[PDB]
């Protein structure tokens, strides 16, 4: 059995960690819902 | 249940101790969460049921109580920020710049962050903390890293 539980509010915070990169992808979507790198 | 807008964590105890098996988003009195989490099953809040209103499995998206909410979308520009909410963590806002899942049927913004699997349906945030869709559906790359798409819903 599942439940939820509040966690935070959503809002935009000023100085939040600033990381990850910005990788563009060819990528193919199949009908179970499953993203695979087109390569 | 408890009704007021929000980011929340999805727990099961059908395993060890009580294990998150993902997050979502209140919203207008909405559930929102990815399809994966929760497989359309019904969720507690308090006593109160929470019943699957609409659903799709190739969108990865499921939506409980009324119809999908969320209609806020990617810029294809600005930085915007993951509200991750890991398992056993407190909230916490990163800031990233989406790259692009480019597909026959259309691009798509994507962010590039590792985070366990109980994380599924953080929401991403543009600069007026607008829900710009639900991280937690993607791709495996070279590295081993997860790549998550941008999932955004549709609202009627
Ligand atoms: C379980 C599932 C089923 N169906 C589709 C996608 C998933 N998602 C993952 O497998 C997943 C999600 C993440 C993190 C970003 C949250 N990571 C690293 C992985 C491998």
């Amino acid at each position: 059995d599942m439940y939820i539980e509040r966690a935070g509010d959503i809002t935009w915070e000023k100085d939040a960690e600033v990381t990850g990169n910005s990788p563009r992808l060819d990528v193919a979507l199949d009908e179970s819902g499953d993203f695979s790198l087109v390569e | 249940g408890e009704t007021t807008d929000g980011v929340y964590r999805v727990m099961t105890r059908r395993l060890l101790g009580s294990t998150q098996v993902g997050v979502g988003v209140m919203q207008e009195g909405v559930f929102h969460t990815m399809w994966h989490v929760t497989k359309g099953a019904a969720l507690r809040s308090g006593e109160g049921r929470l019943d699957p209103y609409w659903g799709d499995v190739k969108q990865d998206l499921v939506s409980y109580c009324g119809p999908w909410k969320l209609d806020a979308a990617w810029d294809g520009l600005s930085e915007v920020q993951l509200l991750a909410v890991p398992p056993g963590e407190r909230a916490k806002n990163i800031q990233t710049l989406p790259g692009i899942f480019k597909t026959k049927d259309g691009d798509i913004g994507a962010v590039a962050l590792d985070y366990p699997a109980g994380t599924s349906g953080s929401p991403i945030l543009d600069k007026c903390g607008r829900v710009i869709g639900l991280y937690g559906n993607g791709v495996v790359i070279k590295n081993g890293s997860y790549v998550s798409a941008i999932t955004q819903g549709k609202r009627e």
